[PDB]
C-alpha cells in the first residue's frame, strides 16, 4: 500500500544479444533510459528539465548483472527462461474522427524474454515514418510489456496492421484495426 | 564539476594534540564521502566511511563530520600520537568511481624530555678528507632549513628511537666540498 | 541528479 | 525456439504521504523468479528462492554493504522524490471527453494524473445500473484514458450528460447527449 | 593482502611496461589508480570479474589492462612516455564500486627520456666524533649515498651481519645536487646511533647498503660509463678504540 511507487533503478541484462536495458520508472511510466551501446541518457519526461544522468552508472550496474548471471547460470544446471505467450491490443490514443491527426498504439503485454519484433503495417507493408516505441516497462511478475506508436491520418481507406513476433508465438501475430 | 580540496597541505604537531583536517568538495551529488590514510609502503587504508544521508561518524579517537550542502567534511583527531603519521586522504564518490584529494602530510612529533643541542663533526671512515657535520639532541620543535648556499646540503630532521630505555632523539646532517656555523638557517631562539 | 540503486556481485 | 537466461535489479521505493513512510525494497531477479530482497523495514539481506540462499548470506556478511542499502532509503528514495515534487508531481493535463452513440459510451482520454471520477446523468439523476466501465488504460506515454458506457433507451428528448472530475479540474467538466 | 609487482620499474622513452597486481582471494572487483607527487589517486580501470565495467579513466589507447581468469591482473603501457611516470595503486572489493576498497602498495614507475643519466649511487659511512662520544655517551654513525639518479633507492643498516632496525634514522625524500637542473642526481643521508661501549670495539662491523633501482638485464648500454644495472652498493666500518 502506497501513494506513490517509483523504480529508482530497473537493470536488465539477457544473454541473448547480449543485451541490456536501464531505466528510471516512475508510477509505471518511463522517466529516462540510458542506451547502453551509445553510451547517453536519453530522457522520457514529457516536461522541459536540466537533470543530469551519467550513463557510466547504468554501465557499471549492468556488467555487475552480467557477472552475477554467469554464476547463477552455472548455480541452476542452465535453467533458462520461459517464453510467455504475448498479449496485443490495438486501439487510438483518441477518438477516432476521419482526417485528422491522431495516433495508433500497439500494446503487447506479457512479454517474456525480453525480444520482440514490433513493425506496422499499412495494407500489408512495412511502415517506417511516424513510428516509435518506448523501453520494456516493468510489470510486478517481473515480466514486461511494450508499446508502440504510429501517427497517422484516419481514413476510410488505409487499413492498418501491428505485426509482433515472439519466441512464445509459433507464428508471427497480427492484430487488426479499422477506423 | 567536481573536485576536492584539502586545506591543511602539511601538518607538524607534538604528540598528544587534537588536530582538524577538512576537506573541499564542489558538487555535492555525491553517493559517499572517505578518509583514507597512506603509508609509503604500504598505500592506502580505509579510515572511514560516511553515507550521504549522515552527518556523522564516530569510531575510536576519528571524528568526521559530513555538510554535503556546504561541501565539507572535517576530520577530527584526537590524542594524536605518532602512530597515526600519515598523508590522510579525503575521497569523495560520485557513484561511478572515486574523486581523491590531494592529501594532509600529517607529523606528530615525538616529545624529547632532555634536549642537549650541540654540533658534531664526522670524519670518514674510507678516506679521511671528505667530513660530515651532526646536529642531535634538539627539540621536535626545531626546524631545519636548508643551506642558501646552494653549494652545502643540509638535511631534514629525522627521529630515531634506542632500544628498551625509549630514548629517541632528532638529527640532521650537514656536508660540503668547517662545522662552525653549517647550520646557518638554525639559530638557538627557533 | 537522480540517484539509482547499486547491484553488488555474488560469490564467483 | 533459442535459449535465453535474465537477470533483473529493480530498486523500489514505496512512498507514503509525501515522504512521511518510504520504504525500500531491492529486488534480485533471475527469470521472473526473485532470489534475493533487501527490505528497508527488514534492514538485512533475505532470500526468496534457493538461488539467493548463499548471496543474501554472503551479502549480510558485509558490514559496509548492509549500510550502503540502510541509507539508501535516503539517499535513492527520498533524494529522488524531491525531483519529483518539482517535475512529474506537477503535471496536470487536461481530459478530454467525448460522447458517442452505438449504447452510449464516454471517452475521457488524454489525462494525468490516473486519479478521474466519472459518472453518467440521465435528465439531471445519476445512472448507476447498465454503466459498464473499462479499467484504467496506461498510453505510456504519461497519459491515461477510460471509456465509461451507459445501456440506454433513448426515447422523447432526454438529456444524458457525462460528468467527469479530474485534479487538473478546479470545476468539472459536463458534456450533453440530446 | 593485495600485492603488486615489481616495485620499481625504470625505462625510456619509448619501451613497453607491464604491471601486475594479486588482489584479495575472494575479491571480484579490481581497481588500477595512477598517483603522482603531491597528489592523490585518479581512476583508471575497473575490472567486475574478468571484464572491465569501467574504464574512463584510461587516458589513452597505449593503455591496456587485462584480468583474464576474475583474479591477477596486468596493466599495459605500450609507447610510454615521461608523462606515464607515476605510482600506480591496485585494489581489491568485494562489494559494489561504492563500498571499501582494499589497496596494495603500488608500482613506483619513473619513466626517463634518456638512460644515459642513469648513474648508480656513490656511498660513504663516516665513524663517530670523540665529541658526541665524551658528551652524550652514544656515537652515530652517518651513511651518505650521493650522485644517484634516478629516485629509487633504499637504505639499510648492517651490525655483525644482521640487518638493525633500532637506532636508525633515514631522510624521507632525497635532495637534489643541483636543484635548478631537472636531470639532477641525488643524494641521501641515514643515521645509526648505539652506545659508545658498543662502537669502541674492533670486534663490531658495520655496513651501510643502499639498494639502487637502475637498469634491466635485456637493456643494453653503449657508453663508457659500466651499465647502471639494479645493484647494491655498500660502505663498511669497524669500531675502533
Amino acid at each position: 500500500v502506497a501513494d506513490h511507487v517509483a523504480s529508482y533503478g530497473v537493470n536488465l541484462y539477457q544473454s541473448y544479444g547480449p543485451s541490456g536495458q536501464f531505466t528510471h520508472e516512475f508510477d509505471g511510466d518511463e522517466e529516462f533510459y540510458v542506451d547502453l551501446e551509445r553510451k547517453e541518457t536519453v530522457w522520457k519526461l514529457p516536461l522541459f528539465h536540466r537533470l543530469r544522468f551519467d550513463p557510466q552508472f547504468a554501465l557499471t550496474n549492468i556488467a555487475v548483472l552480467k557477472h552475477n548471471l554467469n554464476i547463477l547460470i552455472k548455480r541452476s544446471n542452465s535453467t533458462a527462461a520461459t517464453n510467455e505467450v504475448p498479449e496485443v491490443t490495438v486501439f487510438s490514443k483518441s477518438p477516432v474522427t476521419l482526417g485528422q491527426p491522431n495516433t495508433l498504439i500497439c500494446l503487447v503485454d506479457n512479454i517474456f524474454p525480453p525480444v520482440v519484433n514490433i513493425t506496422w503495417l499499412s495494407n500489408g507493408h512495412s511502415v517506417t515514418e511516424g513510428v516509435s516505441e518506448t523501453s520494456f516497462l516493468s510489470k510486478s511478475d517481473h515480466s514486461f510489456f511494450k508499446i508502440s506508436y504510429l501517427t497517422f491520418l484516419p481514413s476510410a481507406d488505409e487499413i492498418y496492421d501491428c505485426k509482433v513476433e515472439h519466441w512464445g508465438l509459433d507464428e508471427p501475430l497480427l492484430k487488426h484495426w479499422e477506423p | 564539476k567536481q573536485e576536492v580540496t584539502q586545506i591543511p597541505a602539511a601538518l607538524s604537531v607534538p604528540e598528544g594534540e587534537n588536530l582538524v583536517l577538512n576537506c573541499s568538495f564542489t558538487d555535492s551529488a555525491i553517493y559517499n564521502l572517505q578518509w583514507f590514510r597512506q603509508d609509503p609502503g604500504k598505500g592506502l587504508t580505509s579510515l572511514l566511511l560516511i553515507q550521504s544521508s549522515q552527518r556523522e561518524q564516530t569510531s575510536g579517537r576519528l571524528n568526521a563530520s559530513l555538510d554535503k550542502s556546504s561541501g565539507r567534511s572535517t576530520l577530527y583527531i584526537a590524542a594524536s600520537q605518532p602512530g597515526d603519521s600519515a598523508t590522510y586522504l579525503c575521497a569523495v564518490h560520485t557513484g561511478a568511481r572515486l574523486m581523491f584529494g590531494d592529501g594532509t602530510q600529517l607529523v606528530v612529533k615525538p616529545n624529547i624530555q632532555n634536549p642537549d643541542p650541540a654540533v658534531y663533526q664526522l670524519r670518514d671512515s674510507k678516506s679521511s678528507d671528505k667530513s660530515v657535520c651532526l646536529f642531535t639532541d634538539f627539540d621536535s620543535q626545531t626546524n631545519v632549513s636548508q643551506s642558501k648556499d646552494s653549494d652545502v646540503y643540509i638535511t631534514d630532521k629525522c627521529v630515531l628511537d634506542m632500544r628498551s630505555m625509549d630514548f629517541k632523539s632528532n638529527s640532521a646532517v650537514a656536508w660540503s666540498n668547517a662545522c662552525a656555523n653549517a647550520f646557518n638557517n638554525s639559530i638557538i631562539p627557533e | 541528479a537522480p540517484f539509482s540503486e547499486q547491484e553488488q556481485p555474488v560469490l564467483g | 525456439s533459442p535459449e535465453d537466461f535474465v537477470y533483473q535489479f529493480k530498486g523500489m521505493c514505496y512512498f507514503t504521504n509525501g515522504t512521511e513512510r518510504v520504504r525500500l525494497v531491492s529486488r534480485s531477479i533471475y527469470n521472473r523468479e526473485e532470489i534475493v530482497r533487501f527490505d528497508s523495514d527488514v534492514g538485512e539481506f533475505r532470500a526468496v528462492t534457493l538461488l539467493g540462499l548463499p548471496a543474501a548470506e554472503y551479502w549480510n556478511s558485509q558490514k559496509d554493504i548492509l549500510e550502503r542499502k540502510r541509507a539508501a532509503v535516503d539517499r535513492v528514495c527520498r533524494h529522488n522524490y524531491q525531483l519529483e515534487l518539482r517535475t512529474t508531481l506537477q503535471r496536470r493535463v487536461e481530459p478530454t471527453v467525448t460522447i458517442s452513440p452505438s449504447l452510449l459510451v464516454c471517452s475521457v482520454t488524454d489525462f494525468y494524473p490516473a486519479q478521474i471520477k466519472v459518472r453518467w446523468f440521465r435528465n439531471g439523476q445519476e445512472e448507476t445500473a447498465g454503466v459498464v466501465s473499462t479499467p484504467l488504460i496506461r498510453n505510456g506515454d504519461w497519459t491515461f484514458q477510460i471509456l465509461v458506457m451507459l445501456e440506454m433507451t433513448p426515447q422523447r428528448g432526454d438529456v444524458y450528460t457525462c460528468h467527469v472530475e479530474h485534479p487538473s479540474l478546479q470545476s468539472p467538466i459536463t458534456v450533453e447527449w440530446r | 593482502g593485495v600485492s603488486q609487482t615489481p616495485s620499481n620499474k625504470v625505462t625510456e622513452k619509448g619501451k613497453y611496461v607491464e604491471l601486475r597486481c594479486d588482489p584479495i582471494s575472494g575479491h571480484t572487483a579490481l581497481y588500477w589508480y595512477r598517483q603522482s607527487l603531491g597528489q592523490g589517486p585518479e581512476f583508471l580501470i575497473y575490472f567486475q570479474g574478468t571484464g572491465a565495467a569501467d574504464d574512463s579513466g584510461l587516458p589513452n589507447d597505449r593503455f591496456f589492462a587485462v584480468r583474464p581468469e576474475g583474479s591477477v591482473s596486468t596493466l599495459k603501457i605500450q609507447r610510454t612516455e615521461r608523462g606515464d611516470s607515476a605510482v600506480y595503486l591496485c585494489a581489491s572489493s568485494h562489494g559494489a564500486s561504492t563500498d571499501t576498497q582494499y589497496f596494495g602498495p603500488g608500482t613506483r614507475l619513473t619513466v626517463l627520456e634518456d638512460l644515459k643519466n642513469v648513474f648508480p649511487p656513490e656511498v660513504a659511512v663516516f665513524e663517530p666524533s670523540e665529541a658526541e662520544i665524551s658528551h652524550t655517551q652514544k656515537a652515530t654513525l652517518v651513511c651518505l649515498a650521493t650522485g644517484f639518479f634516478p629516485d629509487h633507492v633504499e637504505l639499510s643498516w648492517w651490525v655483525n651481519g644482521k640487518e638493525v632496525h633500532s637506532g636508525v634514522c633515514t631522510d624521507p625524500q632525497p635532495l637534489k645536487e643541483q636543484p635548478a637542473l631537472n636531470d639532477s642526481r641525488y643524494a641521501l643521508s641515514s643515521r645509526l646511533r648505539v652506545s659508545a661501549t658498543f662502537w669502541q670495539n674492533p670486534r663490531n662491523h658495520f655496513r651501510c647498503q643502499v639498494q639502487f633501482y637502475g637498469l634491466s638485464e635485456n637493456d643494453e648500454w653503449t657508453q663508457d660509463r659500466a651499465k647502471p644495472v639494479t645493484q647494491i652498493v655498500s660502505a663498511e666500518a669497524w669500531g675502533r678504540a
